[PDB]
């Protein structure tokens, strides 16, 4: 059965298809940038990290 | 009120027998004489006529006019802000719908009889239509939007002025109806639900305004809007209030998400005219509720913010002007350094955003305080709702300052001597209402 | 130099733009920086709202634990050695009045009852 | 890690993590007194595994560090005034010549100064 | 002679804002300090014939500043003994940034705009504190509130100053509206809005909540502090007036002015305020941001003790007011310091010859802070740690606060001084003019005389309390104080890296509520207005 | 301030001076890091001694590119906010 | 050049 | 007539290249997350709501209480 439903110009797909390349702005770089997710973590009292700030004599 | 009336219909007038190259001057004098005659109206305007301070008709009920508290205010606000959109518009043909629309408007607000005020009011449509949609700067689609939306409430309007004028036999205010239905109240409520923008009736003015030359946008800003709180004090309260107390819940709700819903559409515009615009609705809100209300703070308080809205927002829209016309731009994004590079508009510009703020040395200020205290009258959740959601016009102006504060920037725009002559009277009147003188 | 420092400029825009771009803010120096710092983009000290709330988790109850005594575990009769001080009654029967007064804690008195009763009133205005 | 930082070359990105580590104990100590044996233990700790050549032990080592360094990141990285990130950056900032002033604004045609609307 | 102190501001605003071009950069470092001067003899006068002699006073300019219907508030002052110690000290305060901006501010453009902005905020705190009607408060909260924008954002092409001022502005807008809803409440159920007839005996709870809400913004408290330590973008003469006096006590004034407090939300709120400031400011490097911490750490001190007992009000009001002098000296001398060696940084400062007066200053500043016995802020801190004894919960946080506070201060002192150089071989170099040493006059003999005059009148009476307890303070500071300047380690890295990000409440902000305040305008208008109600 | 070649060179010089493998005679106004003895990461701590005499920072990318004595000179003697 | 509205489809199709 | 899209790349040696860019995507919160974000948030705004109807609730059901003693005592006596 035709009706108006068929003809009418649903808005069910965009008209317009944003361009895919898009501009991201400069930004200044950080060479380690990971997120740091575990308030406790083995890295803390890494060995490493105890040689080279906790122990040397200040 | 007479000579008020006669320098009203002389206005128009007066173009027909002009040169054609003297129009701009003698619309300016016309301007000011409507002025002086509007300042002799206030004269002859005594207090002790505590309801009307003066009625005059001329033969008919039709050509009943009259001033009252409401209508004193706006007429007065209208006068005082009209020469400001004579100069700033040049053409005859400009000038010609300007005087027209003035005129109509004008009449409008001391018309007393319902079938007079929208003759006056609707006939300034097609005007607007024609200003709005003006060959390079004007949009078509913005022209059919508010010309629908005026037709369509104003049609509404129209039918419940004919049911309470075959009902009764008359629709002049002077005479004391009341009605209970609630058809012939929605019929006029839809008429003020459209003009004084309200959720979701309001998309009618951002794209008129954009859209509109800067006399224009000064005048629907500074005394369109104005024209609802007119209808509602004169032709809505007298006759319909059983049905604003019975539908006060629902009032409260579109007036709230008014407010709310153009605060946060305020956020995401980026061009400074849908800004002011954007600010204009939400303001909008604060002033119906208040009149809704039925009381006396809240009449007093409705009406003062109207003119402190009718004062601060044709300087913004003035001020936009002035730099669209130096810089050809309304993107926020395109103009930054505006601080250095117009230190004399910057700072008209940062102090009528803080009036739009409703700071306390602004009158924006006194009339909020007065439209809370109406509203904690009737609930204290009411002020309180409003109260709390006003940061979001801080959020959206302070982001918008920012942006045009600083950067860099090579061109030097500020305003010219004309620029600064136009404001002057704005500023003055900003200043002298803040420091109490509403 | 605080005056005429040299300064970098931000590049001119040179491809499509983001429909959100206006959470940038660029005034045209080179750093721009979002609209609230933290809402994309680095981290200061490259910790996420995870590792913050993880920190608050471990502080809160050590923060809390003097409060909570003294408020629920304690009682007025055993929260201080000595009981409010004390005024004549024509003094005391005013200040009694003042909901955040101090007197209104006088377990001794024999209004104990009424004065509790008024320091813990009405939540919101009855009118 | 980020991306830039991985598409370096290998002697690239050691010299980088020598860098950055160099800069974060700067940063976190509190005096200049501190940072002497704090970047000669560092760059004991470089030297130490300098000559590994197994592949595996190196990713594992060099990925290790930089997890390191990622979690070390300071909150407020120790930087000039008057480069970018610090206080006096911009504070005043040199104008460029050749900016456009439009002379004696308001006598440019003052008489037919306005908006005009055009119709067919 | 009462409304002269605020003519004097007020023109020497629009003299250097208005007419700057004729009087010069000259006719501003004139203008400016001799009507503080002026104001200052005003103020003085005031000081005297008020608290000391128990004059108040109350000047009606005019009637009927809003008159709608029922609705009238006029436009009144009324010197208080709170409203002449207040003015007297924001006035001196004044008076001294404003001889200090002549040295400092002569580097900058605008150097007439900066001292008209300085003016006009001194006016509007004085307009706040001298009000005597709730409105005329408000008049001057938003006041003072907008010169802050104006000044933090002062420097406009830095992206961080221009957020910074639309922080502080959005913070403010929420706590002048739960101030509103607090005035509009009490208006409505007592009458008027006259301090005298707006006295409640007992208050329903939602106005003292809005009310303190209201107050915590200024005075900025736990969840809404996150302006102050922005704050620091502006110029440093800004910081002091806004630190020491002019924001952070106006919301401690409004709660001592009002007695609608609750006792056991401002104890708890303030020990924790405090608590969190000295943390925070444990792991801040910028000098300028420590002292940004040491002033929340201290306002949550005068925001605890109002709980304790009914003299709280005094004494907060007492420390307040010790409190703006060395809290002022310690951001000028801080400013000096940056401006010598163009560093910001505590790491690259050390020992080096200056001059005698800036070290004497900032170390008896410092040592006030710290609690040192028998100086101005000893015996105001005293008053508060010694009666907040008998609450268990306030008393135990406050002194955690006092050794932190005693810990970050030390480790300042031993880094600005004590310390070997630790900035670069370059010249650079401040010389400091006669106009800088008078400052420097100026504040310590306000601290000299804070000592010999008192901040409370129950200043020295007797707390009864075991001498162990009475001297424990001391105890604390001094050993906060030997661990400071041995540099020693008190947290963990994962702690220590918490409490430089301030308790991640900006960064709860920018992901959750500001992610929801766009989406809600996203929906708004992109899904709404501009989308399904708008036409092809 | 724009810093002359001579100033730049004799401090840049001074600086690699303090190296205790390079000889006082090898370093010349024109020498690669390589010819001195300089290994990887010892360039590293010459670039952020050149950071510590002049006041600068070094983006890392240009850091990078400095290996022989030349270049440094010349990045010094270009960048206008050395001191 | 100005922006315009971009037409869904081809040319020759819609035709 | 439109501004040059060319860069300035005078001052590259002395503050860093433009080569690193941006990582955010530049959308919005999930549509999951923001009902679940504006659903907490905003009862936490409309504090005094929830103020007003817990004492009214208690106030009315008090009331009632009262009225149906009342009628119990009213009946037998
Ligand atoms: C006794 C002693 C003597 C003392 C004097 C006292 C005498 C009293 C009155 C005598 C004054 C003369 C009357 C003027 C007649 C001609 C006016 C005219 O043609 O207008 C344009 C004309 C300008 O001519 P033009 O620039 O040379 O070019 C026109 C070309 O011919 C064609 O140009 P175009 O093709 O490019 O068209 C472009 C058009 C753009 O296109 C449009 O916009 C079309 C829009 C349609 C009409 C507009 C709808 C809205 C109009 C509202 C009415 C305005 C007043 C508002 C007050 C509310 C009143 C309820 O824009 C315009 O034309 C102007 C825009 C605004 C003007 C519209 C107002 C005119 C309404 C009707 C005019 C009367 C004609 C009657 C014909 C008589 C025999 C043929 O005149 C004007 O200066 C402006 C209009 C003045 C209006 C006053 C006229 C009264 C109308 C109000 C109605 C009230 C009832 C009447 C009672 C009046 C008192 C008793
Ligand atoms: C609130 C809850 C959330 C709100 C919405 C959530 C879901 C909404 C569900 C409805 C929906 O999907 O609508 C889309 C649908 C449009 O289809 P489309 O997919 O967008 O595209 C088709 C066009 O080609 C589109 O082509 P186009 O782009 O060229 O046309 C766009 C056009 C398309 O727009 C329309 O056609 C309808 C516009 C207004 C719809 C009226 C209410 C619809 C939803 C209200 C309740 C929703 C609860 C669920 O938009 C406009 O330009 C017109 C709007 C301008 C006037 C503004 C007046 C606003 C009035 C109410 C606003 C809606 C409430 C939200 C704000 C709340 C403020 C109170 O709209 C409708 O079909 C209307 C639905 C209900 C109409 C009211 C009942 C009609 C009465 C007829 C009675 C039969 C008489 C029998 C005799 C007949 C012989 C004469
Ligand atoms: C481009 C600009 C360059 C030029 C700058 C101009 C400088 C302007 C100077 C600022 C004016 C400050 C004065 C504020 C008081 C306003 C004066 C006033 O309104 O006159 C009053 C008289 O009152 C006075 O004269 C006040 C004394 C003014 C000076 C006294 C101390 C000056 C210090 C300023 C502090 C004022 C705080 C007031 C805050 C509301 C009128 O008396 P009434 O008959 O009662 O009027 C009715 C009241 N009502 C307006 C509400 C309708
Ligand atoms: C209450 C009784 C007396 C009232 C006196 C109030 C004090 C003086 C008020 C003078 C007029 C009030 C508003 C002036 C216009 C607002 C613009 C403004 O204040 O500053 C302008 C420009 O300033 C002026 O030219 C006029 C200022 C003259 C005096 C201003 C004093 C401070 C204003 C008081 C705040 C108004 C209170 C409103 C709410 C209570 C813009 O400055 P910036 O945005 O910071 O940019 C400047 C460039 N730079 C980046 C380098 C900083
Ligand atoms: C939980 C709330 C409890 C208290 C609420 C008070 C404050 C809530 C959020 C504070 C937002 C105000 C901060 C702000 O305006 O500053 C932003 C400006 O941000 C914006 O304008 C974005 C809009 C945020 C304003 C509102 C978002 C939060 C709304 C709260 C709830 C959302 C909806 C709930 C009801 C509507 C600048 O960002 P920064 O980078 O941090 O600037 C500091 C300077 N420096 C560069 C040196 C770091
Ligand atoms: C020396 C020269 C001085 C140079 C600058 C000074 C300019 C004037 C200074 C003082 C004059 C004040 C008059 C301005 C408006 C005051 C109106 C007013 O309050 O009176 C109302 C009259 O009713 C009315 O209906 C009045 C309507 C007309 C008022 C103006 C309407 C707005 C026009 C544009 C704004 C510009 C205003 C200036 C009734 O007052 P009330 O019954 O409510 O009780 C009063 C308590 N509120
Ligand atoms: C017993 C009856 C039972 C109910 C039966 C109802 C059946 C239909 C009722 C609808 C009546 C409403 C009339 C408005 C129709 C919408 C506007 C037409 C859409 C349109 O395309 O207009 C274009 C511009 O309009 C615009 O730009 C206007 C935008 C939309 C206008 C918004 C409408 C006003 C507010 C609506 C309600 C307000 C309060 C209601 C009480 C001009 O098109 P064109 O000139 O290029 O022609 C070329 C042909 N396509
Ligand atoms: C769904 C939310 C409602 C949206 C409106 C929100 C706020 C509008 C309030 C405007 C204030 C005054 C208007 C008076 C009533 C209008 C709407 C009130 C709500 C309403 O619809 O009540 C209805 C009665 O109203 C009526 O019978 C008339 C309804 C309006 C008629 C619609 C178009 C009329 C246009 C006529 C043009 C001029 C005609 C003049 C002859 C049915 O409520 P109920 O009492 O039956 O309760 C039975 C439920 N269990
Ligand atoms: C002394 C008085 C108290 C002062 C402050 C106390 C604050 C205590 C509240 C935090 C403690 C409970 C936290 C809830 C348990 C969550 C445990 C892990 C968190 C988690 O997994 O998801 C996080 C949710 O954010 C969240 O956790 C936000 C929940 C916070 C509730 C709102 C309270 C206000 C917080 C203000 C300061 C707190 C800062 C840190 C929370 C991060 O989510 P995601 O972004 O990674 O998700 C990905 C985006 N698709
Ligand atoms: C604040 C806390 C401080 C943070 C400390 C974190 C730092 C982590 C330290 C551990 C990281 C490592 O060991 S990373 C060391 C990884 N090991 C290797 O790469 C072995 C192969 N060596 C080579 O390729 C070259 O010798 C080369 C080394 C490139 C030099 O080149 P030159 O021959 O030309 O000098």
């Amino acid at each position: 059965v035709k009706t108006l439903a068929d003809y009418i110009h649903w808005r069910n797909k965009p008209s317009s298809i944003p361009p895919v390349d898009e501009y991201r702005p400069p930004v200044p770089l950080v060479n380690y940038d990971k997120l740091s997710t575990q308030f406790f973590s083995k890295l803390d009292n890494d060995p490493v990290i105890n040689r080279v700030l906790r122990a040397p004599k200040v | 009120m007479s000579l008020y009336l006669f320098m009203l219909f002389l206005q128009p007038l007066s173009l027909s027998f002009v040169s054609r190259s003297f129009s701009k001057i003698s619309s300016l004098m016309m301007s000011f004489a409507t002025l002086w005659s509007a300042v002799y109206m206030w004269f002859t305007s005594n207090g002790a006529n505590q309801t009307f301070y003066q009625v005059v008709s001329w033969g008919s009920d039709w050509s009943t006019f009259g001033v009252c508290y409401t209508s004193l205010y706006i007429s007065l606000l209208c006068a005082f802000i009209f020469p400001i959109c004579v100069i700033l518009v040049q053409g005859y043909r400009a000038l010609s719908i300007l005087i027209c629309i003035q005129t109509a408007v004008s009449l409008s607000i001391v018309s007393l009889h319902m079938l007079a005020f929208y003759a006056l009011f609707e006939s300034s449509l097609l005007l607007f239509f024609i200003l709005i949609g003006r060959r390079k700067y004007g949009s078509l689609s913005a022209a059919y939007n508010i010309s629908i939306y005026t037709f369509i409430s104003a049609l509404g309007f129209l039918i419940s002025a004919f049911w309470l004028n075959w009902s009764f036999g008359s629709v002049c205010a002077l005479l004391p109806n009341e009605e209970a239905n609630s058809f012939v109240a929605f019929g006029i409520f839809i008429l003020l639900w459209v003009k004084a923008p309200l959720v979701p009736f309001h998309l009618w003015l951002p794209e008129a305004h954009v859209y509109a030359p800067t006399a224009g946008s000064v005048l629907l800003a500074g005394v369109l809007l104005k024209i609802s709180i007119v209808g509602l004090h004169v032709f809505f309260l007298p006759i319909c209030a059983s049905s604003i107390v019975k539908a006060f819940p629902l009032i409260l709700s579109i007036c709230l998400g008014s407010f709310i819903f153009s605060s946060f559409s305020t956020l995401k515009q980026i061009d400074l005219k849908k800004i002011v615009a954007y600010s204009s609705i939400s303001h909008m809100a604060i002033v119906f509720l208040s009149s809704a209300t039925n009381s006396g703070l809240g009449i007093q308080g409705a009406v003062l913010y109207c003119i402190a809205h009718g004062l601060i927002s044709p300087g913004l829209f003035l001020l936009v002007g002035i730099l669209y016309k130096n810089t050809n731009t309304k993107l926020v994004f395109y103009l930054r350094g505006l601080s250095q590079q117009a230190p004399v508009w910057w700072s008209v510009w940062v102090f009528f955003m803080l009036g739009n703020l409703a700071f306390p040395l602004f009158p924006n200020f006194i009339a909020e305080v007065v439209c809370l205290s109406a509203l904690f009258k009737n609930h204290e959740l009411y002020a309180y709702a409003f109260i709390f959601f006003s940061f979001v016009g801080t959020v959206y102006s302070s982001t918008v300052l920012g942006r045009l504060k600083g950067g860099v920037s090579s061109q030097c725009v500020d305003a010219s001597r004309l620029d600064v002559i136009s404001w002057n009277p704005l500023v003055l009147a900003t200043v002298v209402t803040g420091i109490g003188y509403m | 130099a605080g005056a005429g420092g040299p300064v970098k400029l931000s590049p001119p825009v040179d491809k499509p733009l983001p429909y959100n771009y206006d959470f940038w803010m660029d005034n045209g120096i080179y750093p721009g920086q979002p609209i609230y710092d933290g809402m994309f983009g680095s981290m200061v000290g490259n910790m996420s709202l995870e590792y913050m709330a993880k920190g608050w988790l471990v502080l809160l109850p050590i923060l809390s634990a003097p409060f909570v005594y003294e408020h629920c575990i304690a009682d007025d009769v055993t929260r201080n050695p000595f009981v409010p001080r004390q005024y004549p009654s024509e003094v005391r029967e005013f200040l009694a009045l003042f909901k955040n007064g101090f007197v209104l804690n006088d377990y001794s008195q024999p209004d104990y009852e009424e004065m509790k009763r008024r320091q813990s009133g009405l939540l919101t205005p009855i009118y | 890690a980020s991306e830039a930082v991985l598409r370096l070359p290998h002697k690239l990105r050691v010299m980088r993590m020598y860098r950055t580590g160099l800069k974060e104990i700067v940063n976190w100590s509190y005096g200049r007194h501190e940072f002497y044996p704090r970047a000669n233990a560092l760059r004991m700790e470089f030297e130490a595994n300098k000559e590994l050549s197994d592949r595996e032990q190196i990713r594992k080592l060099v990925l290790h560090g930089e997890d390191l360094l990622a979690r070390f990141r300071h909150w407020e990285p120790t930087i000039r005034s008057e480069f970018v990130g610090g206080t006096v950056y911009g504070v005043w900032p040199q104008h460029c010549k050749d900016v456009k002033f439009v002379p004696n604004p308001a006598y440019i045609d003052e008489f037919k100064q306005g908006d005009t609307v055009l119709l067919y | 002679m009462f409304l002269l102190a605020v003519y004097f501001l007020f023109f020497s605003a629009i003299a250097n804002g208005f007419f700057g071009r004729y009087l010069g950069v000259r006719g501003s470092q004139l203008l400016g300090p001799s009507a503080l001067f002026l104001a200052l003899l005003c103020s003085g006068t005031i000081f005297y014939e008020v608290c000391i002699q128990g004059c108040s006073t109350n000047i009606k300019l005019f009637e009927n500043f809003v008159y709608s219907n029922e609705l009238n508030v006029s436009a009144s002052f009324l010197y208080d003994p709170l409203a002449a110690t207040m003015t007297l000290t924001v006035v001196w305060i004044s008076c001294a940034v404003h001889a200090y901006q002549n040295l400092y501010m002569r580097g900058d453009g605008s150097q007439t705009l900066f001292t008209s902005y300085l003016s006009a905020f001194t006016g509007f705190m004085l307009i706040l504190v001298a009000g005597q009607n709730l409105v005329m408060l408000f008049i001057g909260w938003e006041g003072i509130g907008v010169c802050s924008y104006l000044l933090i954002g002062y420097y406009g092409s830095r992206v961080s100053a221009v957020k910074s001022a639309n922080k502080s502005l959005i913070v403010n807008k929420i706590s002048d509206g739960f101030l509103l809803g607090s005035m509009l409440y009490l208006w409505f159920y007592t009458g008027s809005f006259s301090y005298c007839s707006l006295a409640t005996f007992q208050i329903p709870d939602v106005v003292s909540i809005l009310v303190l809400l209201g107050a915590i913004g200024k005075s900025s408290q736990l969840f809404f502090h996150v302006w102050l330590a922005d704050a620091m973008e502006g110029p440093t003469p800004v910081s002091a007036l806004i630190h020491a006096a002019t924001l952070v006590t106006a919301g401690i004034y409004v709660l001592c002015k009002l007695n609608l407090h609750s006792q056991s939300a401002v104890g708890i709120l303030g020990a924790a305020t405090a608590l969190m400031g000295g943390l925070f400011g444990l792991a801040a490097n910028d000098l300028k941001r420590v002292i940004a911490f040491s002033t929340c750490s201290q306002l949550g001190y005068m925001m605890a003790v109002l709980s304790t007992c009914d003299d709280g009000a005094d004494f907060a009001m007492g420390h307040l007011v010790s409190h703006a002098g060395f809290k002022a000296t310690l951001f000028l001398s801080a400013g000096l310091s940056i401006a010598k060696e163009n560093n910001n940084f505590l790491n690259r400062y050390g020992s080096r010859q200056g001059s005698p007066t800036l070290s004497f200053a900032t170390t008896i500043a410092s040592l006030n802070l710290l609690g040192f016995p028998e100086l101005g802020g000893f015996y105001s801190k005293e008053s508060i740690l010694n009666n907040a004894y008998i609450n268990q919960g306030v008393s135990i946080i406050l002194t955690l606060a006092t050794f932190l506070t005693a810990f970050y201060t030390s480790k300042v002192l031993a880094q600005l001084y004590l310390f070997p150089y630790g900035n670069g071989r370059q010249q650079k170099s401040f010389d400091i003019d006669a106009t800088t040493l008078i400052c420097f006059g100026l504040l310590l003999s306000e601290m000299l005389l804070r000592i010999f005059t008192g901040s409370s009148l129950s200043q020295n009476m007797t707390t009864n309390l075991p001498a162990h307890i009475k001297n424990l303070p001391f105890w604390v500071a001094l050993s906060g104080a030997l661990s400071g300047l041995a540099t020693t380690n008190l947290f963990s890295s994962n702690f220590m890296r918490f409490f430089g990000n301030r308790g991640g409440f900006d960064v709860f902000y920018a992901r959750k509520c500001s992610n929801v305040f766009y989406h809600n305008a996203y929906v708004s208008y992109t899904l709404l207005d501009r989308g399904f109600l708008k036409l092809y | 301030h724009g810093l002359d070649r001579d100033t730049v060179t004799e401090r840049v010089i001074h600086v690699a001076k303090h190296f205790e493998k390079v000889d006082p005679n090898k370093i010349t106004p024109t020498a690669t890091f390589e010819e001195l003895g300089l290994d990887s990461l010892d360039t590293v701590e010459l670039v952020m001694a050149l950071e510590e005499e002049f006041g600068l920072e070094i983006p890392d990318n240009e850091a990078d590119k400095i290996t022989t004595m030349a270049d440094a000179i010349s990045y010094v003697v270009s960048n206008p906010l050395a001191k | 050049d100005e922006p315009k509205h971009q037409i869904p489809g081809n040319a020759l199709d819609n035709w | 007539n439109y501004a040059s899209l060319k860069a300035d790349t005078s001052m590259d040696h002395v503050f860093g290249d433009s080569t690193n860019k941006l990582n955010y995507d530049f959308q919005l919160m999930s549509s999951k997350e923001a009902f679940f974000w504006n659903y907490t948030l905003y009862p936490i705004v409309g504090f005094p709501i929830f103020l007003y109807l817990y004492q009214f609730n208690k106030l009315e059901n008090f009331e009632a209480e009262i009225a149906a003693a009342k009628a119990a005592k009213a009946a037998s006596e």
